[PDB]
RNA sequence: GCAUUUGCUGGUUAUCCACUUCUUAGAGGGACUAUCGGUUUCAAGCCGAUGGAAGUUUGAGGCAAUAACAGGUCUGUGAUGCCCUUAGACGUUCUGGGCCGCACGCGCGCUACACUGACGGAGCCAGCGAGUCUAACCUUGGCCGAGAGGUCUUGGUAAUCUUGUGAAACUCCGUCGUGCUGGGGAUAGAGCAUUGUAAUUAUUGCUCUUCAACGAGGAAUUCCUAGUAAGCGCAAGUCAUCAGCUUGCGU
């Protein structure tokens, strides 16, 4: 905490495109589509958008 | 008049002359008149106004500038030439000090006297230009009544503003000298001497 | 018990806010008399609604008007506006609605916008020009 | 200074390169029956009076 | 520029064809009738709809 | 009937208070009161070399009054104004603040503001009675 | 009871406004006093950046906005019952923080 | 060129000429007379303690006075 | 109602370091014509001297002058402070001076030659005839006059 | 506090109660060219008046086809082919300097040529915004100093504090008085500070002094139709320091 919210919801988005642009690099050959965040109290959890989970 | 009082003294002054007739800043509106037909229905003087600053929208169509009184018209015509733009508050001043020296020089209404200097400043046959190829000759043409006043109204304050620029002698003076020296046709303003250089020019040109 | 209306009256920033009560017949603008709003060429723009309808209807109302935003000129434009919208909706209220129509057609026929604010606003600001409409000037060589 | 009013019957159209002139019909005011066709400087509108510093040329439109 | 558009002109044609013995010769009481008998996306339309629609009935009631 | 220096005109009452002030003559003025240029957007020092600081003093106790409570921060930017820096554009200039701080003690030391809880000055038990009494007389000039 | 505080933020009107509906919802199933949502003004981010990579073309502007959308909501309530509501509306997309006193 | 300091044959020109004058102000008394604008700004008040003038309108700006009778 | 009537007192242009001052001017800016002395030295001046300011230089009797000479070749003497000195910690013997009428192009030539023979880079500069401070040259500057 | 007669102007961080006109923001309503009149082939429409907050597509934008240009960008990219170089390097890093150097020509601008003005007092009115936790951001208030600035504290992660951003033009009263003058402030001298490891080739601010051209600008040529042009400042971007620039905003 201790940041203005101003601050805090642009720093959420920064987060969500560095977290994209890293798992299209990544799971490229899994055929990744895209990601969303929730951030929650007590571990804020991250969905993966991809067609073959079982290789992801 | 049988004043009335209340809680806040609203000085004598103010409702004697005012609450029965609407003057102007001490001003008739009554028995003034446009001598020169083919002026009215384009100089207006007959809805007063206390002071000549009507937050009006007379831009948005063809002719609803002619229902602007005229006294806002000498008003919007003084803020000119850059420095002076968008200073109202200076203009109605200059106006204001300019209908008090017209009274001390001829005594009669000073309201008057602007629409005598309208009605004679205004060009009455005037020139266009046709092309062709080359020369560029001229054509001399009539003038419409609403640009008569639109001219008169260009040229007089014109006129002030060039007379007071490197003088001592104020603007609200030289355009009370202008104002004058034009409602009879004395040759000696600024306008007068414009309006019938424009007029010998088309009558060379017909 | 004490028969109050408050208003609003508007010019392109300004909010005056009159309230008129039943009283002696003091007319205050900011806690000052209506007799000291200073531009003082413009103070008899506060004036028309005092003097279209007559002095003889105040005798009775209290007007207190307080202005914020705006300008020297627009909060002039301002208290004019809550004043004559402050007398119309006062005699809306406690007295006979026949006298409210007299009043309305005086302001209403003498329209220096006192009763319906103008819907004249300003408009944005483009890039490539310092104002609205005007443009840089171009160079072409 | 022999000045003749007038006042237009019919805004026929503009006339000009540019078109800044206004071509009317206009009845003299003095006889009704006289209608000459002249061309105008301003802006007219219907019904208003002119001012005539010499009523003959007629005018035809310019170009 | 008032011209309305072939969305609006098409639809107002089909919604008289159809509820010719509901629609009055209103406008008021049309743009309330045209959210039960349409489904129209946008409130700025269903006005131009339903105005156009009062407009029609005025002619048709006359030829 | 009773009046406040709300019903007196401005510019009326600061001539006539700052008057007044003179004429007790006890406000300790300082001895820098005909050297300075009053803001450092301004050009020359004040013309009325000898009651300028009167009307500074006229001015700010009449403000005080007006509002709840101000301090020297405030008055700087009231009391400045554009400065011509030549070629460059004009911009807004904050006034001197030595200047503001010894009229504030000043009146602080004729009783007449006083510190204020919140920060800033406010005016006094002293200050309300005095400038309504100054107040009255200023109507009461036409004959 | 202890007098409690919800402060709820967002760039989504939809998914923002139905949560501040479940809270005051749960707020009058046992009923407690509101202080109901007071809308703080909408805050638009505004970045502008120029159009392009190197300043080639007319001279044209973009601008970006985000709009940030803030509620509080001043509620009073029993120690048990603070921790179930605040659990039980978590919504992707709203931030929401809890002051205890 | 325009005279600053009166001279005691510059002041009986002000008393027998300005009653002359319909209208006098700043700068009608340096047109008319050759004097120095900031001695006119004197004249017209001195000229208004003691009436020979009167004023009807008194702006920073600008002055009009009128002859008193 | 300011009118006076003085008549022979009045003088018309009179030195005062070396220098015509107009007689028919205001005298905080009739004193403004010596080189060394402005608006706001003159000014300070004058009430120093105790000057009634509303006066034109043809009045302020030779004693006045006298004083006001005096306060303007010697400030620091008669409480000016050290601030609106031309010369402080001069550049040789450290203490504040007001440069006055003739001294003025003198001790800029002193100023100027001082610092070109010790070949520093303004003194270069100045014998070059260029803008000395640090401000651009390609297309302003021209007519070298 | 003043009047005193019951009134007027205030203060009181939650004293309490009540309300939401003004403010905020969700859901909505509202305009459809409505009513009337006139015109045309009698259609699509157009024009005038009334009503209305609003009648130009209500104002302003955002978005925005098919086909293209050898348009710009390899100096935004850990986008990239080919070529070159790859250890005394064309990699990288460090000290200095340069990009700012001036016979001169051009483009965007700022300040001006003054009296509708300059100066000095006095009045006093916005809107858009930005702001600091393991880092020093926006800074109120007191004190010191001519000023710039310093110092002791405080509020604020913000509809809460800076901030009513008490902006500037503007308004009132006075000084000037047609004089390149008290217009203009270029160029230059001396000092005091601030940012920075560092200010010389002046970073910038201030104080005193110096007082240039410029008297309304030839041929040419730009932008603009109503809360527009023009005048006037303010916030933000860049930033440690530097705004004569831009993006917006109001007057």
């Amino acid at each position: 905490a201790l940041i203005s919210k101003k601050r805090k919801l642009v720093a959420d988005g920064v987060f969500y495109a560095e977290l994209n642009e890293f798992f299209t690099r990544e799971l490229a050959e899994e055929g990744y589509s895209g990601v969303e965040v929730r951030v929650t109290p007590t571990k804020t959890e991250v969905i993966i958008r991809a067609t073959r989970t079982q290789d992801v | 008049f049988t004043p009335v009082v209340l809680a806040t003294p609203i000085p004598e002054e103010v409702q004697q002359a005012q609450t029965e007739i609407k003057l102007f800043n001490k001003w008739s509106f009554e028995e003034v008149e446009v001598k020169d037909a083919s002026l009215v229905d384009y100089v207006q003087v007959r809805q007063p106004i206390f002071v000549a600053h009507t937050a009006g929208r007379y831009a948005n169509k063809r002719f609803r500038k002619a229902q602007c009184p005229i006294i806002e018209r000498l008003t919007n015509s003084l803020m000119m030439n850059g420095r002076n733009n968008g200073k109202k508050l200076k203009a109605v001043r200059i106006i204001k000090h300019t209908l008090d020296i017209i009274n001390v020089l001829t005594d009669q209404n000073p309201i008057q006297v602007v629409v005598d200097a309208i009605t004679n400043t205004g060009p009455r046959e005037d020139t266009t230009r046709v092309g062709g190829g080359g020369a560029a000759r001229r054509q001399a043409v009539d003038v419409s009544p609403l640009r008569r006043v639109n001219q008169a109204i260009a040229l007089l304050t014109i006129g002030a503003r060039e007379a007071a620029f490197r003088n001592i002698k104020t603007i609200a003076e030289t355009l009370a000298e202008e104002l004058i020296n034009a409602a009879k046709g004395s040759s000696t303003s600024y306008a007068i001497k414009k309006k019938d250089e424009l007029e010998r020019v088309a009558k060379s040109n017909r | 018990a004490v028969p109050s209306v408050q208003t609003f009256g508007k010019k392109k920033s300004a909010t005056a806010v009159a309230h008129v009560k039943a009283g002696k017949g003091l007319i205050k603008v900011n806690g000052s008399p209506i007799t000291l709003v200073e531009p003082e060429i413009l103070r008899f723009k506060v004036y028309e609604p005092l003097l279209l309808v007559g002095l003889d209807k105040f005798s009775n109302i209290d007007i207190r008007v307080r202005v914020t935003g705006g300008g020297h000129v627009s909060q002039v434009y301002a208290i004019r506006q809550a004043i004559a919208k402050g007398l119309v909706a006062y005699h809306q209220k406690y007295v006979d609605e026949q006298s409210k129509n007299e009043l309305k057609k005086a302001f209403t026929s003498y329209d220096r916008t006192l009763l319906i604010a103008d819907s004249r606003r300003p408009e944005p600001k483009k890039f490539g020009g310092k104002g609205a409409r005007s443009r840089f000037q171009k160079s072409y060589r | 200074t022999p000045v003749t009013l007038a006042k237009v019957i019919k805004v026929l159209g503009r006339t000009g390169s540019r078109g800044g002139v206004t071509q009317v019909r206009v009845e003299f005011l003095e006889d009704t029956s006289r209608t000459i066709v002249r061309n105008v400087k301003g802006p007219v509108r219907e019904n208003d009076i002119l001012v005539l510093m010499e009523s003959e040329r007629e005018a035809r439109r310019l170009r | 520029g008032r011209v309305r558009t072939k969305t609006v002109k098409r639809a107002s044609k089909a919604l008289i064809e159809r509820y010719y013995p509901k629609l009055t010769l209103d406008f008021q009481t049309n743009k309330r009738l045209c959210d039960e008998i349409a489904t129209i996306q946008s409130k700025r339309l269903r006005n131009k709809i339903a105005g156009y629609t009062t407009h029609l009935m005025k002619r048709i009631q006359k030829g | 009937p009773g009046v406040s220096v709300r019903d007196v005109a401005a510019q009326d009452f600061i001539n006539a208070y700052a008057s007044f002030l003179q004429r007790q003559g006890k406000l300790e003025v300082p001895g820098y009161v005909d050297i300075v240029k009053t803001s450092s957007g301004n050009e020359m020092p004040p013309q009325d070399a000898e009651g300028w600081f009167y009307k500074r003093a006229a001015s700010v106790a009449r403000h005080i009054y007006m509002r709840k409570q101000v301090g020297v921060g405030k008055l700087n930017k009231l009391y400045g104004g554009a400065k011509s820096r030549g070629v460059r554009p004009y911009k807004h200039i904050d006034a001197s603040g030595s200047i503001n701080r010894k009229v504030l003690q000043a009146l602080e030391k004729i009783g007449i503001v006083e510190i204020s809880p919140k920060g800033g000055r406010r005016i006094s038990e002293n200050g309300q009675r005095d400038l309504d009494r100054i107040a009255a007389q200023t109507l009461e000039e036409d004959e | 009871i202890i007098k409690i505080r919800i402060t709820l933020t967002s760039t989504k009107v939809k998914q923002l406004e139905n949560v501040s509906s479940n809270i005051v919802k749960n707020a009058e199933q046992h009923n407690l006093v509101k202080k109901g949502p007071v809308r703080l003004p909408t805050k638009v981010l505004k970045i502008s950046t120029r159009k392009t990579p190197n300043g080639e073309g007319s001279k044209t502007w973009e601008t970006y906005e985000m709009r940030i959308h803030k509620r509080y909501i001043d509620l009073e309530a029993p120690v048990q019952i603070v921790k179930r509501i605040t659990q039980i509306t978590i919504e992707p997309g709203v931030d929401v923080e809890v002051v205890v006193a | 060129q325009h005279a600053v300091i009166l001279d005691q044959e510059k002041y009986d020109r002000i008393l027998k000429e300005v009653p002359t004058y319909r209208y006098v102000s700043v700068s009608v008394l340096v047109d008319r007379l050759k004097i120095g604008g900031s001695l006119a700004r004197i004249a017209l008040r001195h000229l208004e303690k003691e009436g020979i003038i009167k004023p009807i309108s008194k702006h920073s700006k600008q002055a009009i006075y009128t002859r008193a009778t | 109602s300011l009118v006076v009537q003085e008549q022979g007192s009045f003088q018309h242009i009179l030195r005062l370091l070396n220098t015509n001052v107009d007689g028919n001017i205001k005298i905080v800016y009739a004193l403004t014509t010596i080189k060394g002395v402005g608006r706001r030295y003159s000014n300070l001046v004058c009430k120093k001297a105790d000057v009634d300011l509303h006066k034109r230089a043809g009045e302020l009797t030779q004693e006045e002058l006298e004083r006001i000479v005096q306060i303007m070749q010697n400030p620091t003497h008669y409480k000016i402070p050290a601030w609106f000195l031309n010369r402080q910690n001069d550049i040789t013997d450290g203490k504040d001076y007001h440069t006055l009428a003739n001294n003025v192009e003198s001790k800029l030539r002193d100023d100027l030659e001082r610092l070109k023979k010790i070949r520093a880079h303004r003194g270069i500069r100045h014998f070059w005839g260029l803008r000395v401070r640090g401000q651009h040259t390609k297309t302003t500057g021209r007519r070298r006059a």
